[PDB]
């Protein structure tokens, strides 16, 4: 179809960053469609918890 | 980020007016002002560390249940994520300080901070207490002048995640 | 401004601000004085700055106000003159904030399309702006029409 | 002062040699407000870093630049934009077989060149079946770029220690200049004209 | 990169040593070109387009050919290569002028820059013909104790392509 | 060093230097002559330096020259204070550079993995850094002591 | 050329030409010899063409052939005409090109740059080629006369 | 990548020419050629996995111990990898001659492939023998007209492997 | 369709379309009546083509309505003769199209993992979609058996 | 990468011949040895980082101009490369001892190694005595038996490397 609107918080597990990584872990984006699947699936491997899905345009 | 004097630019410049008296004055007064914002910012770096050691024994003596197991700072890696984020705060309250200005700390510190903590479970008050405990640490080494001015910044910080 | 500048790439490497940083933002405020004496000067004397770039303008170039002009006119006339007081202001701005950021910001990104949907010649802003660039200049003793020649002279590159 | 004489002389080792460096100013795009002379470099840095030079003004993709700048989009979703561009394809991927695609690739997004043989044969599966994007998007969703620069970071030249011959092959790599001319017309020639 | 000052600290730190008298005579040879570099250094910059139109147009008046159907220099957009790699170099010069060392043409122009004209197809004569017309017309604007600094980068980068 | 350090922010973004860039690199050689001779006054009383900076430090750590500490005997005692000597010339070097360059670059850049792989704690570092900006410092005049100072803090920062 | 086009298109998708694309081809070359007609009928009129655009351009604009202007002489005038000439020979091979790829990149990438480094005025440029698109279409059929404007339109709007 | 329009445009411009009776006569032939190439561009597009199947077919028919423990093809990566080569050949052979250009042959496919083949241990001659298979098929499928323009390409690639 | 791929690639670059895109659409505007002719004769007659391209498929394998085959028996012959219907009728989408996107968005993109969910042979739709095109192409003048069977080619190439 | 098992499967794929008595035997030999070696690889992980610092002093001792003013392993960022190095080298020896097999030595390790250091300026002899100086640390730590088996790898590297 068309963009998602996914906001995900993704915590760090592996190490403390000295960098601010603010913009890192917290954070809202559009997806396209034909990538939604594999952003979703990075997201979930990478321990990050997806706050919310929508469909903005389609 | 906003420094003291492109405020003042910027105030003069969407009223499309060259600077006046007053604007002259208050340039005056940061440039006044400069010297002891970077005798404090040069002590503030020097003694980060020490500061940060300070601030969390002080923190994590008034609450102790933070550290012990069931806490949000125990683990090794939440307690390092805890001194990380003081470390953060006393960098940006030292990069504010030296600009004068409040709107680094909008722009790259509590611009979502309050939801991140909130979706990750950290405890704000407890956030706070340990930038208070800073705020009076920080104080005890820059001196009675640059304290205040840079306590200014640390109840930004403590108001905004407030 | 110099602060600014500092503080951001200081930030860039997750770092305090070096003594070198530190001892430029020392310079800079050590100097707050004598850049405000510069701005002060230059603002006091806007009216007579524009009109003689306007007069040295109009002379290097009659084609701007003659017919079939960019400036013909009185109300195009009087708005070229206008952008030469924007810019004597954005120089006055940078002068105190002690780099050219100001003058980039307002009047420099975006200034070549921007003049393009204008219809606006570019060497005629370049040529102003020298223009407007020796009026300030001589205002100015040596040490001071030194530092404001730098920013006249970004300004004039920039457009060009 | 006995213990902290040199050994070699003259001839010897000053702090500039060694293993390369990459550039020490990292350029990113912060979340929240940003200054417009800030947010010019670091588009033009991201420019620099996918097209190996300046872009000029009429060849920029103002779309994805005003998408940047409102937040719609990350630094990854702007370099995705400009690898996918037309720009990209006409330059580095139409004047050069497909092996020496993936070594462009992973130069430009990943400052770095081809790690193993088996990073070949996967972007070469890759673009024989779908072409430039899908290989585009392998490079970009591949854990390494998220590790090093995340979605805030602009690519930048690396010199990896690890694993074998990445090292040597980084600096070859990145020290290379374009090589190949800019447009298939008019080709020039070497000749003289006598006056 | 490295300038005249780290240059003189590499030349003393491979040997272990704290500096000497002309260790110090050099430092402060540098200090007192430091004005006059950066008088300049403000000229170049003030002036890098009209250098490059003098020296271009010197350049394509002297070899015409260049700029004919079947030169390198023939189409608007390889004549705005031209035109792109002259203010490389002029930058790259004013950058070496500044440092007061050639360390920055080494690492950032001339490395691998012959095979790159090479396999381009630039001529690399006529770019050394465009390099010297360049040093002609910035020593003019910088005055003759600044031409006689800039003379020796544009030197340095000519011999490198050459 | 100063100029190495705006050349390169330049290059980074492909432009000649700002008139500020400009401006701090004349106010850095301006003063050159002073921090010139600051750095030969440190360079004079080195041997000085290096006893006093010893001697306060294992008054305050005697841990460190005691049976299994890592500087016990004459001749680890010996690489200690070589190791003093390194930080006070990178200190000078710092000072005629202008910034702490020379210092990250010889002696900062992995001096924590450096450190381990010899067992030397860091705690006795940031106190051997002290003592010398002490005693240095005692030396020099206010403005030159602040400003050595400064580096000490620096290199101080770093090991802690 | 239209066929390069088509090719680089389903190259970089790793496929062979779907059937639009060799549709399109089809239609391409179905319309060759119109399109050679059409270029060479432009060829025998090169003189024509370029001498009237000239008279036109130097008309209106008297102060570019004027003492003091960019083309005065018979060298810079002749170095105009020249300029002329080369792009009705890209309008030609656009036109055999079934596209303006041709075009762009011999005559558009880089022309601003060109030109301002020549201090040639670009509106001038823009109301030469309009001088050039009035001559050439009064020459050609309608049809053809539509077609050939589409390239010079091009390259007006590509100039400005 | 050039095509034949590409090629004439190219040898007018780089001696400043207008088009002449041969460059018409050129570009006269290619417009004329040019349903027969897209005939032949759709058909093999249509049978582009047959022609890959019977030229493999009789290549290993030819050549058993390609696909034999020991042999190069003798993996399914290996097999693969083969196949694939051949989809390559196949697709950018239809490419030139719908161009009606061996250009994107020179830069897309055989630059540097000598080295790729050696470095990897590919055997080169099998791989010519290969596409001489793929130009016997093909040439069966397109018919004779066909046969002849494509046989120009697929002999192109093999003459630049061998 | 046509339409949508010109203005999709005039868009990715954020420009017009050029002159030869717009021949592009005129070229296909052009030749809309007789795509929606053969259209209309493909949808009159899908009851004939599905029929006889059924024959001819289960006769040259038979295996496939043999027992132990995939189509065996009324209700999977069935379902097989409702799949060619389907397939005629994205034929006839992309012949209005002018392009193969309707075909692809529909009934291309997943049929293989759609397919071997189902166990069907790729195989046997290649070899169906042959007799499509031979039963279609039967009932249409020759460049407008040529036409269908442009599209029944890319689908025969898409569904191996 | 290849182990003892996976060098007899491939000697045995590339005659497409199923195992024989020898291959069993060859099998059975590594299979008696895993104990042993895995013993082994879970002491030098444990005293990895005491016998680097062993290895690295005794290394530095009996070449002092290492780490001297201008040596290459003289700076807190170059002393940190050669232990990391000598750190690597460890680890992957007990890799290719914990496998049976010095494929990964050359594969992962020793494959562009002396080019490498060669243009960074690395010392390549200096290099194999820190490897026989960690031969001599480590053989004392794992006990003779194991020890010749990590003497077998640790050899190897530096032979590749002489
Ligand atoms: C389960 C994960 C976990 C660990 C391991 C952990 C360690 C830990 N030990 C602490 C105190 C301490 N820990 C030590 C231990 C040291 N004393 C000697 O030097 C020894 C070398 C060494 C012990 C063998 C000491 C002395 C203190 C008191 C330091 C102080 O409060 O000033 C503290 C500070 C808060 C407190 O007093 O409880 C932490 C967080 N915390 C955790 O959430
Ligand atoms: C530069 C501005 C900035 C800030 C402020 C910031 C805060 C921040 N703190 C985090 C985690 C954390 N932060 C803390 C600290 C809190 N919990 C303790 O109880 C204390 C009460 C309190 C500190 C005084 C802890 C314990 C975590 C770990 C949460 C977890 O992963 O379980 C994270 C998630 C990423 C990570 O784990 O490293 C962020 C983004 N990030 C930024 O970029
Ligand atoms: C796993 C296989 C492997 C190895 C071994 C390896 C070594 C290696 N050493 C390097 C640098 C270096 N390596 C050394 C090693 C020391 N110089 C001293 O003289 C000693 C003789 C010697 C060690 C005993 C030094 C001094 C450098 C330069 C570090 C710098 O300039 O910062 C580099 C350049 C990149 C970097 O430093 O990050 C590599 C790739 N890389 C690999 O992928
Ligand atoms: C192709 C799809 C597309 C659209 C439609 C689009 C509009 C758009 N305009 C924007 C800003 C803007 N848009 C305007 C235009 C307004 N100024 C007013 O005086 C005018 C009445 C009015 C225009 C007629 C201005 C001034 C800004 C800058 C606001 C700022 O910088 O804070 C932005 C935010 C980021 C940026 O600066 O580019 C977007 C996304 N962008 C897109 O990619
Ligand atoms: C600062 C380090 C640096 C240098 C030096 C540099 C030079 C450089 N010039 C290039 C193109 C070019 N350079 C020229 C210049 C030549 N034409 C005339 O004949 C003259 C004799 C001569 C110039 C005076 C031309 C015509 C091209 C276009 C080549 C082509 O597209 O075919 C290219 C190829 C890719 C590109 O377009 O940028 C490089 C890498 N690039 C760098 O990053
Ligand atoms: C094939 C692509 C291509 C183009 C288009 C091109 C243009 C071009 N025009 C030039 C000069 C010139 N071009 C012009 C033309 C201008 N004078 C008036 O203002 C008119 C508005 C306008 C022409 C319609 C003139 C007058 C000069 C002479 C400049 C001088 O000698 O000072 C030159 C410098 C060398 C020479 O004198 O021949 C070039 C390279 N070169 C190329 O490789
Ligand atoms: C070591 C890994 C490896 C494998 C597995 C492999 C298989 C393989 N089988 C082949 C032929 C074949 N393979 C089969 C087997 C099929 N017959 C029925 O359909 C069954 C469903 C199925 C077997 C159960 C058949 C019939 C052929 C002959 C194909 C032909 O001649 O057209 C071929 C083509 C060359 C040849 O004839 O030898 C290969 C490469 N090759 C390898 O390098
Ligand atoms: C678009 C132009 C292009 C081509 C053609 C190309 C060829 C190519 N062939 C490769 C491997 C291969 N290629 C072959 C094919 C050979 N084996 C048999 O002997 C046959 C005689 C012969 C094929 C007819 C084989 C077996 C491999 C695997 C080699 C290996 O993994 O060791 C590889 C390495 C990546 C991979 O394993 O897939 C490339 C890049 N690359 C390109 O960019
Ligand atoms: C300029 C950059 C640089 C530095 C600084 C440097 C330091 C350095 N100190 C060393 C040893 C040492 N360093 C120390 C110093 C420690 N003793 C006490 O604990 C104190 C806390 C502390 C000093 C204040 C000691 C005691 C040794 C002897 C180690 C031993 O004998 O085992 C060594 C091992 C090789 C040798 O002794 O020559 C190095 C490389 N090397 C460099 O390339």
């Amino acid at each position: 179809t068309r963009l998602f609107k996914v906001t995900a918080l993704i915590p760090s597990y592996k190490k403390v960053r000295g960098g601010r990584e603010l913009q890192n872990t917290y954070f809202t984006k559009l997806v396209e469609y034909d990538r939604w699947f594999a952003e979703q699936q990075r997201i979930q491997k990478q321990g990050g918890k997806i706050l919310s899905v929508k469909m903005v345009a389609g | 980020m906003q420094d003291a004097i492109t405020s003042v630019i910027n105030t003069y410049d969407v009223q499309g007016k060259y600077f006046d008296t007053s604007a002259f004055d208050k340039l005056k007064a940061y440039y006044a002002t400069g010297e002891l914002r970077v005798r404090a910012a040069g002590t503030i770096s020097a003694n980060a560390a020490t500061i940060i050691k300070e601030a969390s024994a002080k923190l994590f003596s008034n609450q102790p249940d933070l550290v012990r197991p069931g806490g949000n700072a125990y683990t090794t890696r939440r307690y390092a994520a805890c001194v990380r984020d003081m470390d953060y705060f006393l960098r940006y309250a030292t990069y504010a300080m030296l600009a004068g200005d409040t709107s680094i700390l909008d722009e790259r510190v509590l611009n979502g901070l309050k939801e991140t903590y909130n979706s990750l479970g950290v405890p704000i008050s407890s956030t706070v207490q340990g930038i208070q405990a800073m705020k009076e640490v920080t104080g005890s080494l820059v001196g009675s002048g640059a304290a205040k001015e840079m306590g200014v910044y640390f109840d930004y910080l403590s108001s905004g995640l407030s | 401004s110099v602060v600014t500048k500092a503080i951001v790439s200081a930030d860039a490497e997750a770092r305090y601000l070096s003594p070198g940083e530190l001892d430029r933002i020392r310079g800079f405020v050590s100097s707050g004085e004598r850049r405000l004496r510069v701005a002060q000067t230059l603002t006091e004397s806007r009216e007579r700055i524009i009109k003689q770039a306007g007069d040295q303008l109009f002379q290097k170039r009659p084609d701007l106000v003659s017919p079939g002009g960019n400036a013909y006119g009185a109300e195009r006339t009087a708005s070229c003159l206008r952008d030469l007081d924007y810019y004597l202001r954005l120089v006055t701005f940078g002068i105190v904030a002690g780099d050219v950021t100001p003058i980039e910001e307002i009047g420099v990104i975006g200034v070549k399309e921007m003049y393009r949907n204008l219809e606006v010649p570019l060497p005629g802003m370049v040529e102003a702006v020298k223009a407007m660039k020796s009026v300030a200049t001589g205002l100015l003793s040596g040490d001071d029409s030194a530092e404001v020649g730098y920013y006249f002279d970004y300004l004039a590159g920039a457009l060009a | 002062i006995q213990k902290g004489k040199a050994l070699r002389g003259a001839e010897g080792d000053p702090y500039t040699i060694g293993t390369r460096r990459s550039p020490k100013p990292i350029f990113w795009v912060p979340q929240g407000g940003t200054n417009p002379t800030e947010f010019q470099n670091v588009i033009r840095a991201a420019y620099r870093q996918v097209f190996e030079r300046d872009v000029p003004d009429y060849q920029r993709l103002s779309y994805p630049e005003s998408r940047l700048k409102n937040g719609e989009i990350s630094m990854r979703e702007f370099i995705r934009q400009l690898a996918e561009s037309d720009l990209y394809r006409k330059q580095f991927y139409e004047p050069y077989p497909n092996t020496k695609v993936i070594e462009l690739l992973t130069k430009h997004f990943l400052g770095r060149a081809p790690q193993d043989q088996a990073e070949i044969q996967r972007y070469n599966r890759i673009l024989a079946g779908k072409g430039l994007k899908v290989a585009i998007e392998e490079v970009l969703n591949s854990d390494e770029y998220t590790q090093l620069f995340g979605e805030d970071v602009v690519p930048f030249k690396r010199y990896p220690t690890l694993p074998t011959g990445t090292y040597l092959a980084s600096v070859a790599t990145n020290d290379e200049m374009i090589q190949q001319s800019g447009s298939s017309y008019s080709p020039s020639y070497a000749g003289y004209s006598y006056p």
